[PDB]
RNA sequence: ACGAGACUCUGGCAUGCUAACUAGUUACGCGACCCCGGUCGGCGUAACUUCUUAGAGGGACAAGUGGCGUUCAGCCACCCGAGAUUGAGCAAUAACAGGUCUGUGAUGCCCUUAGAUGUCCGGGGCUGCACGCGCGCUACACUGACUGGCUCAGCGUGUGCCUACCCUACGCCGGCAGGCGCGGGUAACCCGUUGAACCCCAUUCGUGAUGGGGAUCGGGGAUUGCAAUUAUUC
């Protein structure tokens, strides 16, 4: 019917995850390849804490295919929490009421703050005179 | 199969070398000198001999079928490129010693560096680093 | 340690003895005003006049001051 | 029906090491027994058919991005070259490892060659591909 | 007829306000005109020591050159661009005209 | 220092106090069978493989590090 | 004769084939993106060939 | 499940919190309800954001200790979730009960200071510091040079922790503590 | 009056503005493959700026409330919020016999100036080793080593006025180092979608100076250079 689109970017400490949404079925695949599907796979139930605190009903009309480039390992794996996320709460703003929207985002702010609010820490610089960012080199007395 | 077999053994002294009947066939090997991980696997290659046992199950008649690919692995297809001392400075013999040879062979390019009063040799004679290495700051326990 | 100094406190004074009529009582409709009724060079040096102006208003409005 | 996608790479990698059981028509070639994959390397594998395995690998990865020629397959398949004493460096793979895999697998036609350049996986690769995409997905159901 | 004029400078606000007025001679003929495309800058690096010899405290420096660039395509032929590619240049703007 | 002298493979006593013995304990794991029958953790791994066959250990969680065992279901 | 035994070395690699053009001498050369100049040299002259100390 | 979570396999309920000097510094209950032991972080920038950490994570914060190990929390988790299941194939209760009596048992009361050191009480997050933290290096020491893994050693002491049998080292190293301190008390 | 502040560059938020066939996406249309749907950095197209990039702007002020404070300067707490202190640069007055005449065609003064402390060519040394000291690196293992598999980045650089000397894909030869033939990149283009390790999964070892450790040292093979022996590296 109506092209119901949605495509929602979400970063993280470097990872970059954008979303694409459509009326559809109940699957959800990022590059293709299934969710559970990603390794590490110790990760396995950090990637459905949208699928069990909202429960599978409301993927029941959405697909996604996720496109995800950039970060690390486990940047990776943050990034593609917080990107479909809020895929689908603009998903349930531009077609449906918020009503409906809301009822699915108190849910989503009393565990975690970072699948809608990304995190503003980035690595500091490493100055001179110094192995890190704070670290200096160890001094020489005499 | 699990239990201890008979003809169990402990010690092969073979090329009167003592080799332990602890281990895993491939890592026992390297007992005896010329012979290190490398090419003890391979050498246990080029027969179709088990290694996921350990090193007191394998039978007697074909530890000799080790052997005979051991101190010649030439006509067994080893190439030369895994041997220890390739292109003898004599007869230009490509070979591979184990535990008898080594320090025999060890002895005499000693005073075929140390008669031609090479500079190679006179560091072996003193007992030095040869291989260009900084001996100001390192090498302190040997020497006093 | 947020500590104004002279230059955020001696030039909002002179926002409020010239331009009392010209503003109200909220930050962001004062600081739409003072920058057209002053030219501060900075962006974050303009937050920062008005925000002393908006907090000497919560006290003239209060009682006097000096 | 399902694709290579929807599938365990870890018990995949096997699967096509499976499907060249029966073939034996790789024209294997004659040192494998006695070589190390790469110098970052020391020892040789613990599997007798590696060359089985590492083959098994390179068409799925042909399959993700194509055109890929004897550098970039030495690349992936190189590892932390763990010097020792010094601190380490990455180190890719030998090129003949490579390049064996890329002449087995034209021996049989799995693989193509790119224009400009490269291997890629050929249609009726994708055929077959496709049957042992469904043998492990039809076993864990 | 498809023709390429490359717009690269070192002072953010000598590159941006040439950027411009070459688009205000543009419009006035009413062509065929392609819009701005600004890609990732260069920044050159050095870091070296300050002092002259070896003495003292280690204390390094922070040289940069954010130089940027940018492209605009137009379908005109090369005798209305040659109107328009001799007025409104200050010498601080390096272009280069592609013909083809 | 103090030598382990570990078992590299079963005599005719350890693994016959292996197939009753070990069905008793609640926790099975190569690092504790090891080290209270005193044999090597290459051997521990290769005392439960054909338990599995055997049916006298149940297997909850294995993993590349951790491999655990136990009694079979009660009943 | 003589000619022959002045210039004879090779001199087309190595650091006594390079130099700075401003100090002329063979330390500390910035020879990064065609600089060629010496590491003090290139200090007094960073703003002639334009460079800021901008972070 | 949008009204209930298993911790992997484990259920959210049924721990109840023993001490109640220390339930106002467990965060283990039907507020911090997470599926893995393991957020984007953010716990260690406040003075008292250490004090709602759920305690599994906290324990795996102070895991990853000695170089070597330190920035792997990829694996200390492969530990714990290991460990998890050691507790329960010798208790069949909850493990994480055992961990709550586990925390109770090794926190010192009184801890003597350089004041000549006056003996003085403890905060309960002093308490819940020390507590994860004694035992966190006690099983350090166990897998050290021993054919047992450190998923069983990490298993081990909370076992021996929690009913205080002092053949574990949080239990040793808290009753010293507080008998050094009832010295110059 | 200076310094502090302010200021600058960067870090974070703006589905608003401006536009991208050397940036990406969305579709549509085939090709391939599985049972309409599924996948593809396979191939074209019109709409887009979500991601690409960077231009303007906008955003935070102790702003709002609640305590606290002369109720002044301010401080503590809450909520809304992408931020309720990002990081650096710049950095005074006066001072040191701090260091550099080995950065100079910056130099006073002094020595030397043809049998030259000037210049170049050969070779050696600066690496030399009873000993003490400083910054380091890899380790001392089982949270490990070892072997397969799986999979993730972000900063940069590249054909040189001299300069005769580049970054590299691809195709073969060889276990490797390496070698040969074509093609592109003066670069958001080619390298490069930069297939990094750690990692993860699964083997094997089993508390043993052991498969932890790689110091020492012998033998063979290639690169760079005119030249590597005092082992250039590999």
């Amino acid at each position: 019917g109506p092209l119901q689109s949605v495509q929602v970017f979400g970063r993280k400490k470097t990872a970059t995850a954008v979303a694409h949404c459509k009326r559809g079925n109940g699957l959800i695949k990022v590059n293709g390849r299934p969710l559970e599907m990603i390794e590490p796979r110790t990760l396995q139930y950090k990637l459905l804490e949208p699928v069990l605190l909202l429960g599978k009903e409301r993927f029941a009309g959405v697909d996604i295919r996720v496109r995800v480039k950039g970060g690390g390992h486990v940047a990776q794996i943050y990034a593609i929490r917080q990107s479909i996320s809020k895929a689908l709460v603009a998903y349930y703003q531009k077609y449906v009421d918020e009503a409906s929207k809301k009822e699915i985002k108190d849910i989503l702010i009393q565990y975690d703050r970072t699948l809608l609010v990304a995190d503003p820490r980035r690595c500091e610089s490493k100055k001179f005179g110094g192995p890190g960012a704070r670290a200096r080199y160890q001094k020489s007395y005499r | 199969s699990l239990v201890i077999p008979e003809k169990f053994q402990h010690i092969l002294r073979v090329l009167n070398t003592n080799i332990d009947g602890r281990r895993k066939i491939a890592f026992a090997i390297t007992a005896i000198k010329g012979v290190g991980r490398r090419y003890a696997h391979v050498v246990l290659r080029k027969a179709d001999i088990d290694l996921t046992k350990r090193a007191g199950e394998l039978t007697e008649d074909e530890v000799e079928r080790v052997i005979t690919i051991m101190q010649n692995p030439r006509q067994y297809k080893i190439p030369d490129w895994f041997l220890n001392r390739q292109k003898d400075v004599k007869d230009g013999k490509y070979s591979q010693v184990l535990a008898n040879g080594l320090d025999n062979k060890l002895r005499e390019d000693l005073e075929r560096l140390k008669k031609i009063r090479a500079h190679r040799g006179l560091r072996h004679f003193w007992g030095l680093r040869v291989r260009g290495q900084h001996t100001k700051t390192t090498g302190r326990r040997g020497r006093t | 340690g947020r500590v104004r100094t002279k230059t955020v406190k001696k030039a909002a004074r002179v926002i409020i003895e010239k331009y009392y009529t010209r503003l109200g009582n909220d930050f962001h409709t004062n600081k739409r005003v003072c920058e057209e009724i002053a030219i501060i060079p900075s962006k974050k040096l303009r937050n920062k006049i008005a925000g002393y102006v908006t907090h000497l208003m919560k006290r003239i409005q209060r009682g006097p001051v000096r | 029906g399902v694709t290579v996608k929807d599938v365990n790479q870890q018990e995949f990698v096997r699967a096509l090491a499976a499907f060249l059981k029966k073939s034996g028509k790789l024209k294997v070639p004659e040192w494998v027994d006695t070589v190390k994959l790469a110098k970052h390397k020391e020892l040789a594998p613990y599997d007798e058919n590696w060359f089985y395995t590492r083959a098994a690998s390179t068409a799925r990865h042909l399959y993700l991005r194509g055109g890929a020629g004897v550098g970039s397959m030495t690349k992936i398949y190189g590892g932390r070259q763990r010097n020792g004493v010094m601190p380490s460096h990455f180190s890719r793979g030998s090129k003949s490892v490579a390049r064996r895999v890329l002449q087995a697998l034209e021996g049989l036609k799995m693989v193509e060659k790119d224009q400009d350049g490269g291997r890629k996986l050929t249609p009726q690769g994708q055929r077959d591909l496709d049957r042992i995409a469904g043998q492990v997905a039809a076993a864990k159901k | 007829h498809r023709i390429r004029i490359t717009l690269t400078s070192r002072n953010v606000k000598s590159l941006e306000k040439v950027c411009a007025d070459l688009i205000r001679g543009a419009k006035e003929k009413n062509l065929k005109v392609k819009g701005p495309v600004r890609m990732p800058t260069k920044t050159l690096r050095i870091t070296t020591r300050k002092t002259p010899c070896g003495e003292g405290s280690k204390t390094w420096d922070r040289f940069q050159m954010r130089i940027h660039k940018r492209l605009i395509d137009l379908h005109s032929p090369s005798e209305i661009v040659k109107q328009i590619t001799s007025i409104s240049i200050e010498p601080g703007v390096e272009v280069e005209v592609t013909i083809a | 220092r103090d030598k382990l002298n570990n078992l590299v493979l079963f005599d005719k006593a350890t693994y016959d106090k292996l197939c009753k013995e070990v069905p008793n304990y609640k926790l099975i794991t190569p690092a504790v069978v090891s080290e209270r029958l005193k044999i090597r953790g290459s051997l521990a791994r290769a005392a439960l493989q054909e338990l599995l066959s055997k049916g006298l250990i149940k297997l909850v969680s294995k993993h590349r590090a951790q491999v655990i065992y136990t009694r079979n279901t009660k009943g | 004769g003589h000619q022959q035994l002045y210039w004879s070395h090779p001199r087309k690699f190595g650091q006594g084939s390079r130099s700075c053009r401003v100090c002329s001498n063979r330390h500390g050369l910035i020879r990064k993106y065609g600089l060629n100049m010496c590491r003090q040299c290139f200090r007094q002259y960073a703003k002639d060939i334009g460079f800021i100390k901008l972070d | 499940t949008p009204d209930i979570k298993l911790f992997g396999k484990w259920s959210t309920d049924d721990v109840q919190i023993n001490d109640i000097s220390l339930q106002d510094y467990i965060a283990v209950k039907e507020k911090y309800a997470k599926y893995l032991p393991h957020s984007a972080g953010r716990y260690a920038a406040k003075r008292f954001r250490k004090a709602q950490c759920p305690i599994v994570e906290r324990l795996t914060n102070s895991m990853m200790m000695h170089g070597r190990n330190n920035g792997k929390k990829l694996m200390t988790v492969r530990i714990v979730k290991h460990a998890f299941e050691i507790i329960h194939l010798l208790t069949g209760e909850n493990p994480l009960q055992v961990l709550v009596n586990a925390i109770i048992n090794s926190g010192p009361r009184e801890d003597s200071t350089r004041i000549r050191r006056q003996a003085v009480d403890v905060s309960p997050l002093r308490r819940v510091n020390q507590a994860i933290w004694l035992l966190c290096t006690g099983a350090r020491e166990a897998a050290f040079r021993n054919i047992k893994t450190i998923a069983e050693c990490l298993a081990d002491e909370l076992i021996n922790a929690a009913k205080g049998s002092s053949n574990s080292y949080a239990i040793k190293k808290k009753d010293e503590l507080e008998r050094v301190a009832k010295s110059n008390r």
